[PDB]
């Protein structure tokens, strides 16, 4: 009976993930000194995975263990544009974290009049209209999923669509997160003090590091799945062990509950507004 | 009497079906979620679908597309 | 704990020169700004290469710097004999790149 014991650890897993994110929700919602540009970014990226592990992973869970759509066509196509919304909106999310430190580092005294409140909102909307855009806008002009069976949930077969989706999606933000995050560990190789104050450069220098172990995490995470697919959609031949090919698809999703246990396991801040939280 | 047998971004292999077979088919078979392996190719009669498999005949000239 | 420890020490009388050396043992980033002190500063230089002095070394000393061995000194020159009641090491050092800046003293010197 291998269905229901991988059902009940995808479900562990999800239950898992949903819990992490409304914590790390509730523990910036909850602190008034925590209420800050750079940390209603994180707050964003909490809710895409909130989301994601909360309305599209059971799904996905209950697809993978009966191996068919049991849902009829009409939530195909729901649950599938919130898998890509949701997916897209996280990495252009990590995207904007990654330019917002950047200017944090490589100017640290003019930041304060540079990323303000309402550039950083501005920011957030147009990172999630740019999301939309990218992801629910080709699941229409690349005809909107095709199969006719009302048992398959296939996203375009198309090898137009992939190559947008995988290059749109996965990337181009992973161009812009790698290049901004290397500058900042250039910088911070460089400079003695960051904004002339110890504590100012160390409160600086950990979220650096924190930034720098979410993007590795997520690299790692999702690079062997977006590997393996657009290499099958592109040489039909070339088509991996399906055993392999389930692995990376699962420890892609595994990154949105990976990262609540990355926050607080690196921050000193984040770890007693867990406790906070979690007490009450 | 051609069926398509592969779909890249290099085109499409489309080939000539021999004598005897007389309809297409394109086989769909799940591996992850949003993702399922096609296979086409010719057949004189339509196969039987295995373990969830979508098959779906048809008898014009590339129509398992 | 990065360990940095006086040398050079002796017993000599006015109007000759001596060298002391300072280096840096331990788990190391990269070193900022090193130099000796007298409480009061007598010298100091930044990993650039900038060289400070003290207003009560007209010129008298010079302190050097290599970059490659973590490594400091200074050449005296012209003792007096109210310039000499003690010489410690001062750095400031990173054990990595996302730690904060810290600094360190050393034992101690005398003629």
């Amino acid at each position: 009976s291998k269905a229901i014991l991988l059902g009940v650890i995808l479900g562990g897993l999800i239950l898992f993930g949903v819990l992490g994110n409304i914590l790390v929700i509730l523990s910036v919602a909850c602190h008034r000194h925590l209420h800050s540009v750079t940390h209603y970014y994180i707050v964003n990226l909490a809710v895409a995975d909130l989301l994601l592990t909360s309305t599209v992973l059971p799904f996905s869970a209950i697809f993978e263990v009966l191996g068919y759509w049991a849902f009829g066509r009409v939530f195909c196509n729901i649950w599938a544009a919130v898998d890509v919304l949701c997916c897209t909106a996280r990495i252009w999310g990590l995207c904007i974290i990654s330019i917002d430190r950047y200017i944090g580092v490589s100017y640290p005294l003019r930041y304060p009049t540079i990323v303000t409140q309402r550039r950083g909102l501005m920011a957030l909307l147009c990172v999630w209209a740019l999301s939309l855009v990218i992801s629910i806008g080709p699941l229409f002009g690349w005809r909107q999923p095709a199969p006719e069976d009302e048992t398959i949930c296939q996203i375009n077969e198309e090898p137009g669509y992939v190559l947008f989706s995988a290059l749109g999606s996965f990337y181009l933000p992973l161009a812009i997160i790698l290049v901004m995050y290397c500058r900042v560990y250039v910088v911070a190789k460089r400079v003695r003090l960051l904004s002339g104050s110890r504590e100012k450069d160390r409160n600086l220098r950990k979220a650096a590091k924190t930034l720098g172990i979410v993007v590795g995490c997520f690299v790692l995470c999702w690079l062997p799945f977006f590997l393996v697919m657009p290499i099958g959609s592109f040489f039909p031949d070339f088509k991996p062990s399906e055993t392999v090919f389930k692995i990376v698809f699962w420890l892609g999703y595994l990154n949105s509950c990976i990262n609540p246990i990355i926050y607080p396991c690196s921050s000193q801040e984040f770890k007693k507004a867990f406790q906070n939280v979690l007490r009450i | 009497l051609t069926c398509v047998t592969s779909k890249s971004i290099f085109g499409i292999t489309t080939e000539d079906c021999p004598d005897g077979q007389n309809l297409c088919f394109k086989r769909r078979h799940y591996v992850v979620p949003k993702i399922y392996d096609s296979t086409r190719g010719c057949a004189a009669t339509c196969p039987i679908p295995e373990n969830y498999d979508s098959i779906h005949c048809c008898k014009t000239d590339k129509c398992n597309e | 704990q990065v360990q940095l420890q006086e040398s050079g020490g002796g017993l000599v009388q006015a109007g000759e020169s001596l060298r002391l050396s300072c280096a840096a043992s331990g788990t190391i980033f990269r070193l900022y700004d090193m130099g000796w002190y007298r409480r009061e500063l007598v010298a100091s230089i930044t990993s650039g290469g900038s060289t400070k002095y003290g207003d009560s070394v007209k010129g008298r000393f010079t302190i050097s710097r290599d970059n490659a061995k973590n490594t400091v000194y200074l050449q005296m020159s012209s003792l007096k004999p109210e310039d000499t009641a003690v010489y410690y090491c001062n750095a400031e050092y990173r054990t990595g790149i996302w730690e904060e800046l810290l600094d360190g003293w050393g034992q101690g010197t005398q003629v």
